[PDB]
Order: structure tokens, then C-alpha cells, then sequence
């Protein structure tokens, strides 16, 4: 009887297993509705600090691999399942899904009612929440160090997460067949762009990749000076954790940019970022987006797409800026999803996009970044 | 894009009669596209030849219309309704058949009907196998390497080429129909020669094998504006080489990872938009190699299928519906979705918090000879469906509510059996019914799960599942019920374990474990479906118990509530007939005002759609699951009656426990279904029933057999008829109550209603067949087309009599067998029987709505329903058999039933409602030709008289030894044929030559009956109409003067007609 709780803010007790790493793990609590996809979520620098809970009852069917790892590590505070199935079944599987959060440390707990945790979230919004998994897990201890929690609104996350001194990434997509490819060479590829890691995964690094762009991934706080200095067809702002709101550096630098014709493309955190510097206002959400089936619209086709979200704040729609131009909604709430600058080569995306082999987004960039080498 | 409008009116085409491979999903299919049309405001104009449908309720649309589904009767519905545009996707395989045919005729231009849903186009290129292929590797997706053929020397060159075993797939066939495994030269011809004959473009796909590999589905939608999604994901829990349809299967998948479900996702879509469904849904299925993901495309359905509404019921998301609406115009976008309160538009992609479990109901039982392998043909009869919040609890749950009396993992054999781990070796490496079973004891036999991986191929995932279940139940057993102690019950329930197979395992009471359950406050909590996780609330109460802390219930405290307990799996004998009086019992007590509660676990009926009632319950329907919900909703009534076996045996224990049970007592049920009790009645009422004993030892009965008199029906405590003392004793060793058998008696069967004041008779129904052969296989009448109203009249009052005695409330069946003008009882079924419906749609009368009424409270005068109704035209009921699916079975009629569904049949005259009825039941029966008779002594009276209507209607005759004898004797001098043994050449060789266009055979005596076998068999392989009694043969006979194509009828016009 290896024990586990977890407590919300609120008092709200669940009991349960532990399967991870003994010890306490405190953050806001999330629900993700993905069924599939839980490495990714889990490396995914989207859930610094946070507290996940998956609404699929069983987590770890096919157990991980590296490839599915979407960070160089495991970006969850915890991890809250209803079931951890008794093996892994998947010919890509090298470890087992206990044994893997155990490597990276990670408090997890199974065996409770997420079902009732959704909700409850979903009802009354966020919350904080300290999971304690070991001997005699202490309810009143875990309420403490849960009342005790700071909160996510107006945290700066991207400055924990992003690297240290910036780098070149030159990998493209996975394939069945192929694998992880090997990194491309840089005469290989055409255009150079500079990426603000907020916190990246790296799928839509593979994509830009996939693109022909070469990458410098640089840190989050890095001056556009510094930036503009390497003569780039392009940058690009990652997603991230967090709150954007203070991340005065990023902004600054980005309406620098801004006075440029420099093509920009914001993603997910980027997205909110670009807004701000362009003068719009973000929000923190009830609960979030959270999950791979959301509908989002391109007002502009008028088509529907079904996307991967994973974020907690959004940009106010009402305190838009006339030189930005409302791209996507999203269908299961209204809520933003995509701006333009009407008066600028600058752009961005709410949602994460993904690849087939997003592609319009995605190409966008490039068309934008051609028509600015064409110049 | 909003609704379209150059369409007013739509005719949509229904599935038939049910069959296996092709059941209940399309009245559930059909009655959504019907609502959603209805909705919008277009005039609907629909066919289905099969009565017992919510689909062809006349309230449900504009023109209705039960008649035969042949191209020239709907012409004639066509050229009669003009609908603007035509929806075939909603009707099985025949509505696909349906929609071409009438396209190739050129009907579909002679009358300006736009097809909608699915293009023409479309549907061919995913039904022809050869196009369908050739569209995938246009898209660059993987298929097994295989070769077409339409013809057997092509057949075998493409099996020289693919090697055995190899599979064999026709096109424009479903459910495996003409289909099968072939693992040598023999089977491979036999299996070829079946589907290029069934395959309606005489076409075969055959395939190099992939037996193994994993097999999964995908539920797509894709609308005009391209939008596309995937509406549920299937993962099979039986592998490739096991029909889907015959298969476990669970939602969502389970093995993939969330790359390798990716390009699943990419490629469905890209299938869609390849063949060209742009305004629909439609089943995607695949192969994945377990060991590198490979995955392979294996086929497409543009329509509605088994899996789509088995996906609806598992989501939430009502497939039909949707499609429906896109059909005409709309967007995903623009459709709000259903369950969470039109909160969130249909343009999305579900998620579930639960795990979501099916298995197929199979009746091997009622088929002798038959191969009960399972392969790539569907033999299943129907499915059960469960929702657990774990794979664990969804499977024992589907387990227990299967209805085949397994309360969990029961084992099959003996642990002290020698041969027992080969018995369960067999079991496992070639699949049968039961190897579900088979592995928990292979398991108990200390195989280890590598051991039964290599058996069965079924992932490891699932397997451990069940190995650690078992594990479980042993130390159950070690620990016995001292060893229950809260947290260790807690647990077992949390897997899903029954308190009947835990109270085995403890050697208690079923009961026993309940009281445990009770006192340690251990009870399930209720999750609702919403198609989102729980991330949008929803308004619906469409639930399933689990074993956890909330529970989302919220019971109204408000109302009075009224509790519908539905069949559970449909079977052979317990069909749609019993579902569509749950439906109406819930439609018309809703309508009254009372809060309707369906308890009900099969996913292919109107009765588990939501929104036929105000609450449904997704669950097994036993004793244990009903007493919770019974708990905690406190309903002020429950209905028994009206699913079938299945509730009626809960009955006694469920009152017994405190349920508030209406309509006729659990007791008075008993009093009608106990033979003893049963025959005191009918002696207390003095009252007619054949002579009958019941003998334990042989000699007993051999004596006892003296008294009696032969020949008779042996009913053990399946049925034969005896001849004689050799045959009793014959019988005896390959073998009880004893029934004199009523030879040559007619039979009939009559449906009523008892208020306990009064008593309606619904109706009177002679059977074409005699006594002898099933009810539920006889096709009839109604009204009768040959009993006289004196005799009838004497059956209505023995029906009034009984109803009275026996207390009934709400509907009741009685059976007769009338001889030399005496009527005799059969039995009385308490309770809604399977013709109710036909009768409904007979006479114009709802039965079902007024018998629950009725048992609700409202009496028959109350409710102005107290006159008999006997409606102006003819309204005869034909069955259809499933022999074709299983060759083996001689497909003989008899006293046990074998019919899956049935047809109806409108007419003037009896002539016309026959002609109808049969053409409508797949009859291949021609107006010309050359007749095979071959008849049992006691026809060869009555044959003359048929010879002679076969001579004047012009066809040529051919007969068998003795029938010639008499057929001479008469004056008629048909063409002599030899018995197979007497030479050549015999009957198989002129049948199988097409020498014949109809074959009357009759034959009487085991004996006599397992030699004839062959005459029955080639008939029915080479398609040549056969009738196995005189009365069928007359009734035939009679039909050759009319013409099912001359006029049809909406059933609004015929209930018009009724004064
Ligand atoms: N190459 C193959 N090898 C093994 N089994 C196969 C192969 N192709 C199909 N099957 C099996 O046969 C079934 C029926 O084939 P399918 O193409 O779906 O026919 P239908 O349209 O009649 O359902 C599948 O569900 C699967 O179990
Ligand atoms: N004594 C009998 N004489 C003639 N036919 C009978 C007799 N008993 C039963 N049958 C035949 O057997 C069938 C089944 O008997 P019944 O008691 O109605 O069985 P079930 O319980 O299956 O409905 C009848 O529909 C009828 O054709
Ligand atoms: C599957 C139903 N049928 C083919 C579509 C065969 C009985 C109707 C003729
Ligand atoms: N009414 C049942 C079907 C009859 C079949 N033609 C037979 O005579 O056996
Ligand atoms: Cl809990
Ligand atoms: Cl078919
Ligand atoms: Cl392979
Ligand atoms: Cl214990
Ligand atoms: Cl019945
Ligand atoms: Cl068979
Ligand atoms: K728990
Ligand atoms: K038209
Ligand atoms: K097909
Ligand atoms: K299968
Ligand atoms: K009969
Ligand atoms: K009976
Ligand atoms: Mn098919
Ligand atoms: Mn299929
Ligand atoms: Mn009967």
C-alpha cells in the first residue's frame, strides 16, 4: 500500500495510489481531455508548475519513448490518473509509465475519481493543489502547502523554462518509417529564422524545420538589438507556460521588431505576447484550453479546424488594437485564437499547431518570409 | 451553408427485415434521419418492408410505406410520391442495393430524385472492391496484396498468387455476407462460388492473409465545407481474421500511440475525401501490424452502420442525426451539439471519461450443423453494450448483460479435468461463442498470458486484464465471504465484479452479497455520457453506474416516474419486436406526463437513444443493476412486460426486494408460464388442451406415451415430435413433459388487452404454416384468411375467460391449434408478445401505448379504446430465415424458431398481402416454370390440387417416385426425377442445373426428414424458391395470380380506410 492524496485549494480531498516519486508536488491543477498523447503532454514546458489531471481513465497503455518526449524533460508538477494499466502494449514503448515518472522525479498519483475533479474544475474554475504520495500522506499538510501556493496569475514562467545560451536546430519531423531524422545540415536549409524559446516543444521546432528554416533558439529575454543582429528572415515566438503579462522583456523586444518589416509568427504564448506588444490585453482563463479535439475557426475560409490546446490565459477581444485583425475563434467558447497585424508582417496562433505533413499558418510564415527576402 | 431548398420532400430507403449482419441499427439509423428531417421541415417519404419498426410509426412521417424493398415497388412509390431527392444511406446494404439499382434502371431520371447523403458515385466506389483499391493506392495508403475476381478460374489464379489462407471479400455485400477464410483449395471454391453468386455485380476482392494483426474502426463525418471529423475511435478486442461484427470490440482504442492514432486520423479522412462522402459518415476500418504499427486500409462503408450507431450510443454524438442534417445543406458547424444543451456546435471531435465495451450475442444453440467457428461471415444475432469507467468494470458488465446467464468470467470447464487444457486450447487458437470464457480458464489452468497471446493474438493489453481478474476471483475463494470485508468488496466491485459471481465464488446467496453491500454502504454512483469528459456540462441524463464518489444522478424528486426494463441483446426470438413496444411504452407514458426511466443495454435500439425517454439507465438489465437504479430513483412503477425473457424473469425477485412492479403480477406471470400451474387453469376454466404427462424414466413415457397418443411433442424440463413408440425410445437416447401432437390443426395466434374490466382483442392471426411449425417462423394473416367466424369467435372468448382468471393487466398473447373444428389451447404469454407490433401496424392500434396505459392506470374505456378492430384489406406477415448463414443447417421449419425478422404484406386480398409479403421476404419465387414435388405421404391427398393450380398458372412438373404415383392416379403425369440413391439423373443435379423455379417438399418422420435433407439444402444454395409444408405451398400458389408491383399503400391511407 503504497498512499497517495491529492488536496485542492479548496479542501477537496482524493485518495488514492501512488505510482511516480514519493514525495509532495504543489501546483494549479489542470484536466486535459486528450486521450492519446500523454508523454507529450507531460515534456510539454506548457505545464511548468502544473498539477495535471487526465480525464482518460487509463494512462500509459503504450507505455513511452523518447521520441514522444516534446522537451529535453517531464514539465508537470504532478500527475493525476483514474487507472494505470497493468502493462504497456506498444512496439514503440522502452519504459513503462511508472518507471518513468519515477525517473524524473515525478509525484503521481491513480486510482481516484478525476471525473469528479473535472467537473469540479470545470464548475468553479482552476485550482491549487498539493499532491502528497508516501506512508502516511498528511490531508492537513497537503491543504497548507496548497492554500500556500502563489498561483500561476501573474507568474513569469517562460524565464524558468527557457535555455540557458541560445542554440541551432536543424531536426526535422518524425516519421513510422524514419524515426527521428537526423539533424539537416545548414546549407540544406534556405532561410534563417530566430526563435524565442519561451518554453518550445519540439514538434513545431521539426515543423519550421520541415520548412527549410534553419533555427537559432535563443532565451526568452534575449534584446531584439542583440536579435536583429543576425539578419533574420524570420522570427518566431514559442509557446509556453505561464502568465505573458509579465514578461515586460519580450514585449519590449517584440514591438521592436514590430518597426520592421521583419516577418513575426507567434505561437500559443508568442500569440499573446505579439498581442500585448501590439497593444491588446490578456486574460486569465476560468480553466483553460486543455486538450486535442477543440474547434477552432478561420473566420477568414470559414472552415473548421480541430486543435491542440494547452493554455490558461487568452487576449481580450473587446481591447484589440484596429491594426490587428481578428484570424480564429474558438468554437467551443468564442475566445480568440489568431491575430494579424493589419498594418504588419506579423501574425499568430492561440492553438498548437501540427503536422500531416498549421500548414496554412505555418506556410504563411514562409510566403511572408519569401516575399520579404523578394525585398 | 443553411438547409438547401430546390428539396421539399425526401424518400428515405429502410434496411428490411432484420438479418444477421444487417439488424436494429437501421431503425435506430432510420428513425434519426427521419426526426432530423422532420425537424427541419421537409415532407419525409419512407419504405421499409419490416413492420416492427419505430421508422414506419406513422406519427414519425409523412408518407409511410411497408412494402416489399424491390426497384419496381419503390418506381411505384416514386412515380406515386415524387420526393425530390432520395437518402439511401440510412438502410443497410439494401438501401446502398436499393439506391444503384433504381439509378441503373434510370428511375431515379425518369422522376428528377436527387440522391443525397451519398452520391451514386460515392457509394460505388467504396462498395465495388476493385474501385475502392484502386482509390487507395491512388491515395498512397497500404491493402493486402490481393486480386479480383468474377469468375472461379480467376478465383483461383488470384489464390495461386496470394497464397492460403486467404481471404475472400464480395462486392456489394456487408457483414461478411458471401464471404470467409479460406485455408484450402476445397473451402476456397465453396466460399467462391457463395459470394460470386451473392455479390450483387458477381465480383470477389480475395486477400493474402493478415490474420493477427490488430484490428480498428473509425466513425468519420465530413461536411460540405470540408470540415472533417472523427466521431469515435474502435479498437477490436478479437483480431483480423473475426468480422467486426462477431468481434468484442472497445471504445476508444487503446493500444495506439497518439502518433500512430494521428496518421489513422490523416488517413481516414483522406479516405473519405477520396471516394467522395462529403456530406455524411461513414466507417473507416484497418489493420495495424502489433509488431512495427504498419498499418494497412481495409475497407469503407458510406453509410450508417453497426458500428456508427454503436459509436453514438458510446459518445453521445448521434451519428444519423447529424448526417441527416448535412444531407441537406447543413454544416457541422451550424448543428448545435446535442447532449450539451446545444451549448457547443457538432463540429467537433469527442472525448470520453469511460471505457465503452460490446459483444456480439450469438445462437449457435438453434443451429445443429452449423460451423461455430467464428471467421469473416457475421454469425452473431445481436450485441450487448456496456460502459465502465475502467476496461475492467466495462467488461463484466457487458458480460452480465449479455443474457446468456454468465455473471461474469463463469468457467466452462473443470479444474480437476485432464483434457480440459486441451479443451481450452481449441477454444482459444480457433475461436468460438465462448472463447471469452475460454481464456478465463486457460488462465485458472496456470497458461500464462504469452501462453494465450500466441492462441488468440489478442493484445496483452486486455489479456493481463482478465488474468488479473481472475486472479481476484480466487482469492475470493480462498478468503470466502468472511474474507469481504469492506475495502476488498469495494475493490471487487471497482473491477466490475457481479454480486451473483462474487456470491458463487463465496459459496452464498446472491442476495448475501447484496446485504454486505448494504450494510457496508457500498454502493455504485451514476456518471452521465456527454461527449466531452465532463469539459461542458449537459442537460441529458443519459447514464451508466460505476464504482466512485459522485454521482451525477440527481434524481427528480418531483415526478412520478415510470421504469421501462428493456431485452438487453437482441436473439432469436427476442428481437426488435420487444424493443419497439418499450419505445412506445416510453413515448406514450412521456406523453401523459409521467417521468420515463428505460433500463436497457443494446446499442443498436431506439429504446437506448436519449431521447426516447426522460431517463435512461445504460445497463445490464439484471436484478442487481435494476435495484440500484430502483434505489435510488424510487419509481412509482416498472414495467416487466414488455422486454421480452429477459425482464420477465427478473419479475418475482424483483418484487420479492420491494419494486414497485405493474400490469400483470409477477405470480400471474408464473401461473401462465408454469405448465402445471397452467394446465390447472385451463382445467379450472374447463377449457381444451391436448393430452400431456410428464415422465422421468423412458419406459414411463413409452407407457405413459400409450395414453397420451402419438404422435407427440416432447418437451424436455429443444423440442421433437415423435411418431411412434421406436421413435419415443429413439429419441430417448440421443435426449420431459409429453404433448400430444394436433396434426393438420391450424394455428393462430391472438394478441388482447385485460383492464381487469374488460378485455380488447387486438387481434386474430392464422398462421399459414400448421401447428408444428414455430409461431415466430409461421407467416400469417390477419384477418384470418380460412377460419370460420364461429371458431373465431370461441377463441375470443376463451381469450376473454383466461385474461380474467389469470389476472392479466396490459397485454397478453393466447395460442390455439384449431382440428376438426375444435380449438385447443397452446399457452398464454402474459405479456407483449412479438406480433404486437405487426398488429399495431395492422389495425391501426398502438397497443403497446394503450397496454401501458393500461397498466399505468388508465383503463380501456377511460382511453376510448374498446372495440375490436378489423381493418378493411389483408395484412399478412412472412419471415426470413437465416439458413443462408449457415450452410450446414438443413433449413427446415419445425417447432423451435429460427427466424431473425420479418416483413408485412399489404393487400386487397389475401392473394395480394401473401404476394406482397413474400416477395418482401427475399423470396426468389417466378411466375413460370418447371415445379419439383416431392411430398410425405400424408399431402399426397391435397398435392393433386397444387400440381393442378402449378399447371394452370403454366409451369411444368417434375416429381419423386411416390408423389408421381399419386400425381398418375390423379390424372397427372409429371416429369419423373430420381432420388439422389435411386440414380441419375437425381434432383441435386436438375436443381443444380436451374432445372427448377419452385420446389415443394414436405416430409415427416426424423428419418425420413435427415434423407430428404439434400433436396432442401441445394434449394436453398442455388436460390430456388422452396416451400416446406401444403399450406405454404398453397398460399404460394394463391400469390401467382396477383401482382406485388400493381399497387402500394402509405400506412396512413390503409389506417384511413379504418372505420
Ligand atoms: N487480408 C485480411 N486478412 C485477414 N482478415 C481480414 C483481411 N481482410 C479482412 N479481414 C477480416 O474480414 C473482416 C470483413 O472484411 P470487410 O472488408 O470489413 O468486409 P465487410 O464489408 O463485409 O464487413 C474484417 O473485419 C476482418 O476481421
Ligand atoms: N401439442 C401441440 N400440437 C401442435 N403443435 C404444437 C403443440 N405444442 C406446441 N406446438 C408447436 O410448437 C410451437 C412452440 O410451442 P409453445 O408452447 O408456443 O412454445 P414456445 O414457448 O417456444 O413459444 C407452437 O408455435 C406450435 O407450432
Ligand atoms: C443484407 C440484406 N439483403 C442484401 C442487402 C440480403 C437478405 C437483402 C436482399
Ligand atoms: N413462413 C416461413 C418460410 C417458409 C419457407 N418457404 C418454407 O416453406 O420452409
Ligand atoms: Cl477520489
Ligand atoms: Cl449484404
Ligand atoms: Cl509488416
Ligand atoms: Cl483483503
Ligand atoms: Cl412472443
Ligand atoms: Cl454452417
Ligand atoms: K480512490
Ligand atoms: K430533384
Ligand atoms: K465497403
Ligand atoms: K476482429
Ligand atoms: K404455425
Ligand atoms: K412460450
Ligand atoms: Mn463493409
Ligand atoms: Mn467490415
Ligand atoms: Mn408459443
Amino acid at each position: 500500500i503504497k498512499s497517495a492524496l491529492l488536496v485542492l485549494e479548496d479542501g477537496t480531498q482524493f485518495h488514492g495510489r501512488a505510482i511516480g516519486a514519493t514525495g509532495s508536488a504543489v501546483g494549479e491543477v489542470v484536466f486535459n481531455t486528450s486521450m492519446t498523447g500523454y508523454q507529450e503532454i507531460l515534456t510539454d514546458p506548457s505545464y511548468s508548475r502544473q498539477i495535471v489531471t487526465l480525464t482518460y481513465p487509463h494512462i500509459g497503455n503504450v507505455g513511452t519513448n523518447d521520441a514522444d518526449e516534446e522537451s529535453s524533460q517531464v514539465h508537470a508538477q504532478g500527475l493525476v490518473i483514474r487507472d494505470l494499466p497493468l502493462i504497456a502494449s506498444n512496439f514503440r514503448n522502452t519504459e513503462d509509465l511508472s518507471s518513468y515518472l519515477k525517473r524524473h522525479n515525478i509525484v503521481a498519483i491513480a486510482d481516484i475519481d478525476t471525473r469528479k475533479l473535472t467537473r469540479l474544475l470545470r464548475e468553479k474554475g482552476a485550482q491549487n493543489g498539493c499532491i502528497i504520495a508516501g506512508d502516511n500522506p498528511d490531508a492537513a499538510l497537503a491543504l497548507e502547502k496548497a492554500r500556500a501556493f502563489p498561483g500561476l496569475n501573474g507568474m513569469d514562467l517562460a524565464k524558468e523554462v527557457t535555455t540557458a545560451e541560445a542554440y541551432s536546430w536543424t531536426q526535422g519531423s518524425w516519421t513510422l518509417t524514419g524515426g527521428l531524422p537526423q539533424a539537416k545540415k545548414e546549407d540544406e536549409l534556405p532561410f534563417h529564422v530566430v526563435a524565442y524559446d519561451f518554453g518550445a516543444k519540439r514538434n513545431i521546432l521539426r515543423m519550421l524545420v520541415d520548412r527549410g528554416c534553419r533555427l537559432t533558439i535563443v532565451p526568452a529575454q534575449t534584446s531584439a538589438e542583440d536579435v536583429l543582429k543576425m539578419n533574420p528572415d524570420g522570427i518566431f515566438l514559442s509557446n509556453g507556460p505561464g502568465d505573458p503579462a509579465p514578461c515586460d522583456y519580450a514585449i519590449t523586444a517584440i514591438q521592436k521588431f514590430l518597426e520592421t518589416d521583419i516577418p513575426v509568427f507567434g505561437i500559443c504564448l508568442g500569440h499573446q505576447l505579439l498581442a500585448l506588444a501590439s497593444g491588446a490585453k490578456t486574460v486569465k482563463m476560468k480553466f483553460g484550453h486543455h486538450g486535442g479535439n477543440h474547434p477552432v475557426k478561420d473566420v477568414e475560409k470559414n472552415v473548421v479546424m480541430i486543435t491542440a490546446q494547452n493554455h490558461g490565459f487568452a487576449v481580450d477581444e473587446a481591447t484589440l488594437p484596429a491594426n490587428l485583425r481578428v484570424t480564429h475563434k474558438s468554437l467551443f467558447d468564442g475566445t480568440l485564437q489568431g491575430i494579424h497585424r493589419t498594418d504588419k508582417p506579423a501574425f499568430s496562433f492561440q492553438g498548437h499547431p501540427e503536422a500531416s505533413p498549421a500548414a496554412p499558418l505555418f506556410d504563411h510564415f514562409i510566403e511572408l518570409i519569401e516575399q520579404y527576402r523578394k525585398t | 451553408m443553411p438547409k438547401r431548398t430546390d428539396i421539399k420532400s425526401i424518400l428515405i430507403l429502410g434496411a428490411g427485415p432484420i438479418v444477421i449482419g444487417q439488424a436494429c441499427e437501421f431503425d435506430y439509423s432510420g428513425a434519426q434521419a427521419c426526426k432530423a428531417l422532420r425537424e427541419e421541415g421537409y415532407r419525409v417519404i419512407n419504405v421499409n418492408s419490416n413492420p416492427a419498426t419505430i421508422m414506419t410509426d406513422p406519427e414519425m412521417a409523412d408518407a409511410t410505406y411497408i412494402e416489399p424493398i424491390h426497384w419496381e415497388v419503390v418506381r411505384k412509390i416514386i412515380e406515386k410520391e415524387r420526393p425530390d431527392a432520395v437518402l439511401p444511406t440510412m438502410g443497410g446494404q439494401t438501401a446502398l442495393n436499393c439506391a444503384l439499382e433504381l439509378e441503373r434502371q434510370g428511375v431515379l431520371e425518369e422522376f428528377g430524385v436527387t440522391m443525397i447523403g451519398a452520391t451514386a458515385d460515392a457509394i460505388d466506389k467504396a462498395e465495388d472492391r476493385r474501385r475502392f483499391d484502386v482509390a487507395m493506392k491512388k491515395i498512397g495508403l497500404e491493402t493486402a496484396r490481393s486480386g479480383i475476381a468474377h469468375t472461379m478460374e480467376e478465383a483461383l489464379a488470384v489464390a495461386a498468387d496470394v497464397g492460403f489462407p486467404c481471404i475472400i471479400r464480395p462486392s456489394f455485400t456487408m457483414g461478411g455476407s458471401g464471404g470467409g477464410i479460406a485455408y484450402n483449395r476445397e473451402e476456397f471454391e465453396e466460399i467462391c462460388a457463395r459470394g460470386l453468386d451473392l455479390s450483387p455485380t458477381k465480383e470477389l476482392l480475395i486477400d493474402e492473409s493478415l490474420i493477427g494483426w490488430k484490428e480498428y474502426e473509425m466513425e468519420v463525418v465530413r461536411d460540405k465545407n470540408d470540415n472533417c471529423i472523427i466521431v469515435c475511435s474502435i479498437e477490436n478486442f478479437d483480431a483480423m481474421g473475426i468480422h467486426t461484427g462477431d468481434s468484442i470490440t472497445v471504445a476508444p482504442a487503446q493500444t495506439l500511440t497518439d502518433k500512430e492514432y494521428q496518421i489513422m486520423r490523416n488517413a481516414s479522412m483522406a479516405v473519405l475525401r477520396e471516394i467522395g462522402v462529403e456530406t455524411g459518415g461513414s466507417n473507416v476500418q484497418f489493420a495495424v501490424n502489433p509488431k512495427n504499427g504498419r498499418l494497412i486500409v481495409i475497407e469503407m462503408n458510406p453509410r450508417v452502420s453497426r458500428s456508427s450507431a454503436l459509436a453514438s450510443k458510446a459518445t453521445g454524438f448521434p451519428i444519423a442525426k447529424v448526417a441527416a442534417k448535412l444531407a441537406v445543406g447543413y454544416t457541422l458547424d451550424e448543428l448545435m451539439n446535442d447532449i450539451t444543451g446545444g451549448r457547443t456546435p457538432a463540429s467537433f471531435e469527442p472525448s470520453i471519461d469511460y471505457v465503452v465495451t460490446k459483444i456480439p450475442r450469438f445462437n449457435f444453440e438453434k443451429f445443429a450443423g452449423a460451423n461455430d467457428r467464428l471467421t469473416t461471415q457475421m454469425k452473431s444475432v445481436g450485441e450487448v453494450m456496456a460502459i465502465g469507467r475502467t476496461q475492467q468494470e466495462s467488461l463484466q458488465k457487458a458480460l452480465r448483460g449479455l443474457e446468456v446467464g454468465a455473471t461474469g468470467f463463469d468457467p466452462k470447464v473443470s479444474l480437476d479435468d485432464p483434457e480440459a487444457l486441451t479443451k481450452i486450447r481449441r477454444e482459444l487458437k480457433d475461436a468460438g461463442a465462448d472463447r471469452i470464457w475460454y481464456i478465463a480458464d486457460a488462465f485458472r489452468a496456470g497458461l500464462s498470458v504469452d501462453g494465450v497471446f500466441n492462441l488468440t493474438n489478442i493484445d496483452r493489453w486486455f489479456l493481463v486484464q482478465i488474468e488479473e481478474l481472475v486472479r481476484l476471483e480466487e482469492k475470493v475463494a480462498e478468503v470466502g465471504i468472511t474474507g469481504l470485508n469492506a475495502d476488498f468488496l469495494r475493490q471487487l466491485k471497482r473491477k466490475g465484479f457481479a454480486d451473483a459471481r462474487l456470491a458463487k465464488l463465496a459459496g452464498v446467496r446472491e442476495a448475501e452479497i447484496r446485504k454486505l453491500r448494504d450494510q457496508y454502504d457500498l454502493h455504485p454512483v451514476y456518471k452521465r455520457v456527454d461527449t466531452c469528459a465532463a469539459e461542458f456540462a449537459t442537460d441529458t441524463a443519459y447514464m451508466y453506474s460505476t464504482y466512485e464518489e459522485e454521482c451525477e444522478a440527481n434524481p427528480s424528486t418531483d415526478r412520478e416516474k415510470i421504469m421501462v426494463l428493456g431485452g438487453g441483446p437482441n436473439r432469436i426470438g427476442q428481437g426488435i419486436e420487444f424493443d419497439y413496444c418499450c419505445v412506445h411504452a416510453s413515448l406514450a407514458l412521456r406523453e401523459d406526463g409521467y417521468e420515463t426511466i428505460m433500463v436497457n443495454c443494446n446499442p443498436e435500439t431506439v429504446s437506448t437513444d436519449y431521447d426516447t425517454s426522460d431517463r435512461l439507465y445504460f445497463e445490464p438489465v439484471t436484478l442487481e443493476d435494476v435495484l440500484e437504479i430502483v434505489r435510488i430513483e424510487k419509481p412509482k412503477g416498472v414495467i416487466v412486460q414488455y422486454g421480452g425473457q429477459t425482464p420477465l424473469k427478473l419479475a418475482r425477485a424483483l418484487e420479492a426486494a420491494g419494486v414497485p412492479v405493474i400490469g400483470t403480477s409477477p405470480d400471474a406471470i408464473d401461473r401462465a408460464e408454469d405448465r402445471e400451474r397452467f394446465q390447472h387453469a385451463v382445467e379450472r376454466l374447463k377449457l381444451k388442451q391436448p393430452a400431456n404427462a410428464t415422465v422421468t424414466a423412458i419406459e414411463m413415457a413409452v407407457e405413459k406415451a400409450k395414453e397420451i397418443g402419438y404422435p407427440l411433442v416432447v418437451r424436455p424440463s429443444a423440442m421433437e415430435i415423435v411418431y411412434d413408440e421406436a421413435d419415443l425410445r429413439r429419441y430417448f437416447q440421443t435426449a420431459v413433459l409429453l404433448d400430444h401432437f394436433l396434426d393438420d390443426a391450424v394455428e393462430v395466434d391472438v394478441d388482447a388487452i385485460c383492464d381487469g374490466e374488460m378485455v380488447l382483442i387486438g387481434g386474430i392471426m392464422e398462421h399459414i404454416e400448421q401447428a408444428g411449425v414455430h409461431s415466430g417462423d409461421s407467416a400469417c394473416s390477419l384477418p384470418a384468411y380460412t377460419l370460420s367466424q364461429e371458431i373465431q369467435d370461441v377463441m375470443r372468448q376463451q381469450v376473454q375467460k383466461l385474461a380474467f382468471e389469470l389476472q392479466v393487466r396490459g397485454l397478453m398473447n393466447v395460442q390455439f391449434a384449431v382440428k376438426n373444428n375444435e380449438v385447443y389451447l397452446i399457452e398464454v404469454n402474459p405479456r407483449a408478445a412479438r406480433t404486437v407490433p405487426f398488429v399495431s401496424k395492422a389495425t391501426g392500434v398502438p397497443l403497446a401505448k394503450v397496454a401501458a396505459r393500461v397498466m399505468a392506470g388508465k383503463s380501456l374505456a377511460e382511453q376510448g379504446v374498446t372495440k375490436e378492430v378489423i381493418p378493411p384489406y389483408y395484412s399478412v406477415k412472412e419471415v426470413v430465415l437465416p439458413f443462408n448463414k449457415f450452410p450446414g443447417v438443413d433449413p427446415l421449419l419445425g417447432p423451435e424458431m429460427r427466424s431473425t425478422g420479418e416483413v408485412m404484406g399489404v393487400g386487397r386480398t389475401f392473394a395480394e398481402a401473401f404476394a406482397k409479403a413474400q416477395l418482401g421476404s427475399n423470396s426468389t419465387m417466378k411466375k413460370h416454370g418447371r415445379a419439383l414435388l416431392s411430398v410425405r405421404e400424408g399431402d399426397k391427398e391435397r398435392v393433386v390440387d397444387l400440381a393442378a393450380k402449378l399447371l394452370k398458372q403454366g409451369f411444368e412438373l417434375d416429381a419423386t417416385h411416390g408423389t408421381a404415383i399419386v400425381l398418375g392416379e390423379a390424372g397427372i403425369n409429371p416429369r419423373l426425377v430420381n432420388k439422389v440413391h435411386e440414380g441419375r439423373p437425381h434432383i441435386q443435379d436438375r436443381i443444380k442445373n436451374g432445372e427448377y423455379t419452385y420446389i415443394i417438399n414436405t416430409t415427416s418422420g426424423r428419418r425420413a426428414i435427415e434423407d430428404s435433407r439434400v433436396i432442401r439444402r441445394s434449394a436453398l444454395q442455388y436460390k430456388v424458391h422452396y416451400d416446406t409444408t401444403l399450406n405454404g405451398g398453397f398460399a404460394t400458389a394463391m400469390a401467382l395470380n396477383a401482382d406485388a408491383t400493381e399497387k402500394v399503400i402509405s400506412v396512413q391511407e390503409m389506417h384511413a380506410q379504418i372505420k
